[PDB]
RNA sequence: GCUAAACCUAGCCCCAAACCCACUCCACCUUACUACCAGACAACCUUAGCCAAACCAUUUACCCAAAUAAAGUAUAGGCGAUAGAAAUUGAAACCUGGCGCAAUAGAUAUAGUACCGCAAGGGAAAGAUGAAAAAUUAUAACCAAGCAUAAUAUAGCAAGGACUAACCCCUAUACCUUCUGCAUAAUGAAUUAACUAGAAAUAACUUUGCAAGGAGAGCCAAAGCUAAGACCCCCGAAACCAGACGAGCUACCUAAGAACAGCUAAAAGAGCACACCCGUCUAUGUAGCAAAAUAGUGGGAAGAUUUAUAGGUAGAGGCGACAAACCUA
RNA sequence: CUCCGCAUAAGCCUGCGUCAGAUUAAAAUGAACUGACAAUUAACAGCCCAAUAUCUACAAUCAACCAACAAGUCAUUAUUACCCUCACUGUCAACCCAACACAGGCAUGCUCAUAAGGAAAGGUUAAAAAAAGUAAAAGGAACUCGGCAAAUCUUACCCCG
RNA sequence: CUCUUACUUUUAACCAGUGAAAUUGACCUGCCCGUGAAGAGGCGGGCAUAACACAGCAAGACGAGAAGACCCUAUGGAGCUUU
């Protein structure tokens, strides 16, 4: 392509312009309404027991009449607690190896550069 | 975009080049080079800055810094610490020999004082206006950041606006008047569109 | 690795942060309390020490409760602390005979009671024990109001309590609207169980029912920032005028 | 022998599967009896394209321009620029009350509007 | 095959660093300190091993009652299995009775 | 049984290094003479005629 | 628009309008022979033929008689060095026919004459190589490989 | 001389400390990742068994909220195996370290990926220049088995004694295991490299300390007491139980479909005979074309027939024109 | 030669199109392997329907004679409500299930011998043994457990069911 | 079948290209008689004996393959039946 940078420049300008307009609309929504999100939602627990932000959809009938929405479950039963702990312990092991590894690199980084004691 | 493996080894050739791809394929895994951690603020060597070589084949020589590689704390100076390599070779023709420079660590070079052409050590400081600068320890004098041509290559002092380049008087003109209307509402009033139908309420869940 | 806190303390760590930390104090105290229930399916020793017949020494003795399984249909009635006993037995009461699974169930009846504070009749399922406990308290209202939670062992019995305590605090005139004197006489008999409305509205609620309640007390559309800045402006202008 | 690690698409499955699955295109109508599709003119997005005649701005900007700093717009910044001047004038005039806040520009509700802010009912 | 062709990098050891020059200090903190402190209190490490010694079955039993309520589920399950295996080996298997 | 040779080599040009690079090749000597010199014919004879 | 929520419509409601559309289309050269009036485009999946018409008429002022679309599968056959399949993105193709008898032929965007530079180009490095390459000559067979540099 | 060999990092392990815990837009419980329509299904319930008791049948330790001590004491128990308290006593506590691994090790991990499996689930392998590769006609060589340089000459566990001399002469029944006893024609082993297996109380002995006292509360003591040292392996069944996953094969069933030429007789769970279904006998094949096939010959072929599609019955079971059939070789 | 072939369903998912190639098949033109580029365009098909009440005894078989049992796959009305209309998706191939570029398995329509689709022989020699076939003097089951196999186109009887 | 024979194809063997599997303690791997864990290429006494490929054969290597399914043992299992 002759000048590929041309496309990168336009894409950056199209994104900057979309940032400005959305910035003016967000500020105008905080003044009239006070909401930080343009789309409604809520914090809920899924069938798996993990926290998730539910983004609402547009419907014509209330939620207590909808066949398909009421088949969806937003609550976890007691057989999930053990898996939540097993998944928490999995993240802790990862975070521990990451922290102990960084300490090792720093301890090995003084053997070759011993003037970093300060 | 950027696709660098976890332990990608930076080198003289820029990333993503055909030479770097052949040198650093996605699959290879090499021992990571150890680099002394230096704060971006503390780094005091920039392109276009004279430096004196302390250790090497040709020590005591001063040369301009053409390239700097922060990842490996390398400084490249033109015409110094240079070996020879045949370029443009072919199967029939041996090729042309050229001197190729080798990178130098930030500890193997030493900045020179503009007043006296001797190696000196510098420590950052602040001037009256507040702009941060680097000052020599011995015979403290200011050492400004040498002007270096931009990477893209554009020279502002030699720019000619084209047919698709907005003018300075049209790109800096202020036309915005803070109001309490959205682009949608403000545009429908100017374009002349009218919509009397109302939007019936929906349920959100 | 190891956890900073033991796992059995994780449930009480959830009551220190979040919306549960914003719950009333008296309600949170009633949750951590683990008072012992009254013995039903076993006899207590009565004392702390006894003399073992074999050696004739003063040995210590402890009362170990028997696990009771309460089915879900027990929370729609008043069983009086009774439940199913899931255990084993020895055939012919012989230790050398094989061991079998045995379940003891209680005898249930469908009776009809009347509450004087609520002026309404309920058709609850009960046991013979519940009928005797209502006769020792001299009415259903005293039984529901005297008996604690760990002895009632019923969600419906704890919801009646909340219903009664709310009328003793609000002094609801809906009770016999056309008989003021009669109404006043009823509230003068249960005056020893009067609890402030603020504290009587959280009685019996579970952790899941209370969180939902507290959430509704905090649910309110966010205040627009247009009003906040006007207050700061006007308040700021007034201060400026004084300096002038 | 099935690829369970491949993107499920309308190209896979029997005839009934391939017709029911789509690609993300929004609907513009409904199906009536006889498998007859009815298009709704109000469901089709109408492009609001402006007149570009005599428009100074161009895709690019000359490099001979200053390096102005970025000042992200905030709600407080928009209030002081547009709403505050009108309030200060009326405050000095001596006629200011909360009841007239709607006259200053405040919107008590979003109902009865074509472009509501929350939940917004318009496209970018 | 199986033996390196070059010599390894020299093994340089500083015999006069802080940890080696001050090793053994305060081991008689009790004898010379009026017995206010005990040398076992200078030991650092697992809280179930400070000033205590035992075999694997004794170590595993001690760890389970001291920090077992804080252990990860998978690690605790393996500890219980290890105690079961060791209980059978030491109490049922061997040359001597 | 699916292992193969790691043969992925491709042939590129060495005439010029990567483009759009601020660093450039620095040359110390020129390629050829700026003005060609042609020694006059008979200069070999003048070798004897030193004067 | 794509990656946005569409406001739901009910009987008697306002017309749906998009003021800024993020649909970006690229005109392509047909691989096989097509009629003169026909034009070929590559459009995003979420885009419909009805939108492409109004999109072309409004933004580019092009009258279109007919529009047809097809979804083209991208091969998931390629595998990396880890034997993991690489997916070529599936894309949508649109065939547009002009209205009033207009004919469109894809232009030659890379003319060889324009590509060739009339103005002399004198890259320093290339000049160095070319000069030296020409000056040096092949070894004379009669010399037998004896170094030629020596004048003796 | 080839094939190869060699490397030191990636990271990992055990502790300590600290409680832990998201986000661009859009999509995702229906066939998940699918913009848009009348619903009301809802969670809780003793683990068992292997094993030990040399069978087995009562019984057989499994953190449960403070280290030590009281104490393996009271007590329980086919009073067997074994199990087993409390009262009471009452200690310490500074994350940033390692007589831990270094590519068959250490996490399975370059990755829960490739690959296998309908599914639950199972589950890898590997890398190595240099300051610079914008120095790649580069970083020397020397080392396993296997080959090549370089096939072989009567006769024999292949060698040993020797000899001027390789062989010729003389002497000599491989190794491990297992057995009364093996050259045994009894077991295992193509070979190279790496990996691959003895863990501890009681008492006693030996060497120090102190000594009718010893020991840094507990305990022992009629020379004892304290401390130390030094003794108890590896791989392997058929099984048993719990909880998940399976009727796209097959067995039977449900819903709604499809196919069956021609001839005879025209009535057919009728006959001849294609398609189609089955698999009688023979040969071939036996690490194959095929983990049940090929060729020919045969049985049935308008019926209790064959067959596509979706659904149902699940292991203490199902299904069965009972062959102990079949329920993913 | 023609064991077929073309198409649909199902399944699979770019898997012999162009350019290039150091990759590849027995084969250093070809290519199903690698890299890049291109490609399947709806009329066929899929994706349907406002409510309440109400209606629906008389098979099919050329459906007419006729004869049946196993007794069968097709239907409405009343009132109310209802003027915008052609979107979305499938469309390629030498292809699926059998670890394979497997002599196996695989529903339907048409073709019923083809207008479609294919190649048993790498070259030579012409030993044994072995495999698959053809012909055979005279005799004709003497073979063998047995007329197995092959040839030929045949009688009678018994046991069991 | 007496009683086999001839020809064709496949296989076959030779040339070229591509290129598996079980197996394998090491082997410089003969015969007779005798001996012996009772059936010897390997021990004793005799006989034989330059080295070497290819094609055939199946007497032996107690030939290869599957830790015998028959039999017995195990205080090892399971299915079925039962006064
Ligand atoms: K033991
Ligand atoms: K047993
Ligand atoms: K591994
Ligand atoms: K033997
Ligand atoms: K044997
Ligand atoms: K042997
Ligand atoms: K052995
Ligand atoms: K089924
Ligand atoms: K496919
Ligand atoms: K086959
Ligand atoms: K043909
Ligand atoms: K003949
Ligand atoms: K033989
Ligand atoms: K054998
Ligand atoms: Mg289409
Ligand atoms: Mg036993
Ligand atoms: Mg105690
Ligand atoms: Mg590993
Ligand atoms: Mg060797
Ligand atoms: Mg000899
Ligand atoms: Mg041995
Ligand atoms: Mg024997
Ligand atoms: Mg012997
Ligand atoms: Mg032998
Ligand atoms: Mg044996
Ligand atoms: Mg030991
Ligand atoms: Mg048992
Ligand atoms: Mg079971
Ligand atoms: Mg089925
Ligand atoms: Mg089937
Ligand atoms: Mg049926
Ligand atoms: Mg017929
Ligand atoms: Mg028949
Ligand atoms: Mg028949
Ligand atoms: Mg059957
Ligand atoms: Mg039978
Ligand atoms: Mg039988
Ligand atoms: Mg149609
Ligand atoms: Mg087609
Ligand atoms: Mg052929
Ligand atoms: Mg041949
Ligand atoms: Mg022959
Ligand atoms: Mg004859
Ligand atoms: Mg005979
Ligand atoms: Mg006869
Ligand atoms: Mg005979
Ligand atoms: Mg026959
Ligand atoms: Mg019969
Ligand atoms: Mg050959
Ligand atoms: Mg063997
Ligand atoms: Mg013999
Ligand atoms: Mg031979
Ligand atoms: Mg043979
Ligand atoms: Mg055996
Ligand atoms: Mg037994
Ligand atoms: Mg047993």
């Amino acid at each position: 392509m002759p000048s590929p940078e041309r496309l990168d420049k336009v894409v950056d300008s199209m994104d900057a312009l979309d940032k400005v307009v959305q910035e003016r609309e967000d500020a105008l929504r905080l003044l009239q309404t006070g909401q930080e999100r343009a789309r409604p939602g809520a914090w809920r627990r899924d069938i798996f027991g993990r926290i998730i932000w539910h983004k609402f959809k547009q419907w014509v009938i209330p939620w207590h009449l909808n066949k398909r929405y009421n088949r969806k479950r937003f609550f976890a039963l007691p057989y999930v607690d053990h898996f939540l702990r097993l998944e928490r312990e999995k993240r802790a092991r990862i975070k521990a190896r990451k922290e102990n590894l960084e300490r090792k690199k720093a301890k090995i980084l003084l053997k070759k550069f011993p003037h970093l004691a300060e | 975009k950027v696709t660098l493996p976890p332990h990608y080894r930076y080198g003289m050739s820029p990333p993503g080049s055909v030479a770097d791809k052949r040198k650093n394929p996605p699959w290879i895994r090499r021992r990571p080079v150890v680099v002394e951690p230096i704060s971006d603020e503390d780094w005091y060597l920039f392109c276009g800055d004279t430096v004196e070589i302390l250790e090497g084949k040709d020590a005591g020589k001063q040369g301009k810094v053409v390239q700097v590689i922060r990842q490996r704390n390398w400084v490249v100076v033109g015409g110094l610490n240079t070996h020879y390599r045949y370029i443009g070779k072919t199967m029939d023709y041996r090729g042309t020999m050229i001197p190729s420079e080798a990178p130098l660590l930030h500890r193997q070079v030493k900045l020179v004082d503009p007043m006296d052409r001797k190696p000196t050590e510098i420590e950052w400081r602040f001037t009256e206006a507040g702009e941060r600068v680097r000052v020599s320890t011995r015979s403290g004098r200011i050492i400004p950041k040498p002007e270096f041509p931009r990477a893209d290559g554009i020279v502002p002092e030699t720019w000619i606006d084209g047919p698709k380049d907005t003018s300075v008087e049209d790109a800096l003109e202020r036309t915005y008047v803070p109001c309490l209307k959205t682009l949608q509402e403000e545009v429908m009033e100017a374009m002349g569109i009218k919509e009397t139908r109302k939007y019936k309420k929906v349920y959100w869940y | 690795p190891l956890h900073k806190y033991p796992v059995w303390l994780w449930k009480r760590l959830q009551l220190r942060e979040g919306i549960c930390s914003r719950l009333p104090g008296h309600y949170l105290r009633s949750l951590e309390e683990e008072r012992t229930p009254t013995p039903v399916h076993y006899r207590p020793h009565g004392a702390k020490f006894k003399i073992n017949p074999k050696n004739g020494q003063r040995e210590r003795v402890e009362d170990v409760p028997i696990p009771i399984y309460f089915p879900p249909e027990s929370q729609r009635g008043l069983w009086g602390g009774e439940g199913w006993i899931l255990g084993q037995i020895y055939a012919n009461n012989d230790k050398l005979s094989k061991r079998l699974k045995k379940v003891w169930k209680p005898q249930l009846f469908e009776r009809e009671f009347y509450s004087e504070i609520l002026d309404k009749k309920f058709t609850v399922t009960v046991t013979m024990r519940t009928l005797d406990l209502i006769d020792e308290a001299y009415g259903l209202d005293f039984y529901i109001l005297k008996t604690p939670k760990e002895d009632l062992c019923s969600k419906f019995g704890m919801d009646l309590k909340r219903g009664m305590l709310l009328r003793l605090a609000r002094q609801d005139p809906q009770l016999h609207p056309e008989d003021p004197e009669r109404r006043a006489a009823i509230y003068d008999k249960y005056k020893e169980f009067a609890i402030p409305e603020e504290e009587a509205e959280w009685v019996g609620l579970t952790l899941e029912e209370a969180i939902e309640k507290q959430r509704l007390l905090e649910e309110k559309d966010p205040v627009p920032l247009f009003k906040i800045y006007v207050a700061e402006l006007i308040q700021q202008l007034q201060q400026q005028a004084l300096s002038e | 022998g099935a690829d369970r690690m491949s993107k499920w698409t309308s190209k896979r499955g029997p005839r009934s599967f391939r017709g029911r699955k789509g690609r993300g295109a929004k609907g513009i109508g409904f199906l009536t009896s006889g498998w007859r599709f009815v298009q709704i003119k109000e469901m089709v997005p109408e492009f609001v394209v402006p007149d570009l005649t005599g428009f100074k701005l161009k895709p690019y900007v000359s490099y001979l321009a200053p390096e102005s700093e970025e000042t992200p717009l905030t709600a407080a910044q928009l209030f002081s620029e547009a709403v505050a001047p009108a309030i200060e004038k009326d405050f000095k005039d001596g006629t200011f009350d909360p009841d007239n806040l709607e006259k200053y520009g405040f919107e008590p509700t979003q109902e009865g509007k074509l472009f509501q802010l929350y939940p917004r009912n318009f496209l970018r | 095959i199986g033996i390196r062709l070059t010599l390894p990098p020299p093994k340089v050891v500083d015999r006069w660093n802080e940890k080696r020059a001050m090793f053994g200090v305060y081991d008689n903190i009790g004898i010379l300190g009026n017995f206010e402190k005990h040398p076992k209190e200078l030991i650092r490490g697992p809280i179930w091993l400070r000033g205590w010694k035992g075999n694997e079955l004794q170590r595993c039993i001690r760890k389970r009652k001291m920090v077992g309520s804080r252990m990860f589920a998978d690690d605790l399950h393996n500890l219980n299995k290890r105690i079961r295996y060791l209980y059978k080996h030491f109490n049922r298997h061997g040359k001597f009775r | 049984t699916e292992k193969e040779f790691m043969q992925h080599a491709r042939k590129a040009g060495l005439v010029i290094p990567p483009e759009k690079s601020d660093r450039s090749i620095h040359l110390a000597c020129t390629a050829g003479i700026f003005d060609a010199y042609v020694p006059p014919e008979g200069d070999a004879r003048i070798s004897s005629l030193s004067k | 628009a794509r990656n946005v929520v569409y406001p739901l419509y009910r009987l008697g409601g306002p017309q749906l309008r998009v003021f800024r559309t993020n649909f970006f289309i690229q005109l392509v050269r047909p691989g096989v022979a097509q009629p003169e009036d026909t034009v070929q485009f590559r459009i995003p999946m979420e885009m419909t033929r009805v939108d492409l018409r109004n999109y072309l008429e409004g933004i580019y002022n092009v009258p279109v008689a007919a529009v047809r679309t097809r979804v083209q599968h991208g091969s998931n056959k390629r595998r990396d060095h880890r034997n993991v399949r690489i997916k070529k993105p599936d894309y949508k193709v649109a065939y547009v026919q002009l209205a009033h008898g207009q004919t469109f032929t894809f232009p030659d965007l890379f003319p060889e004459k324009d590509e060739s530079p009339e103005g002399s180009a004198a890259d320093d490095l290339y000049s160095m190589l070319e000069e030296e390459r020409q000056q040096r000559q092949s070894s004379d067979p009669r010399r037998g490989g004896v170094p030629s540099w020596f004048g003796l």
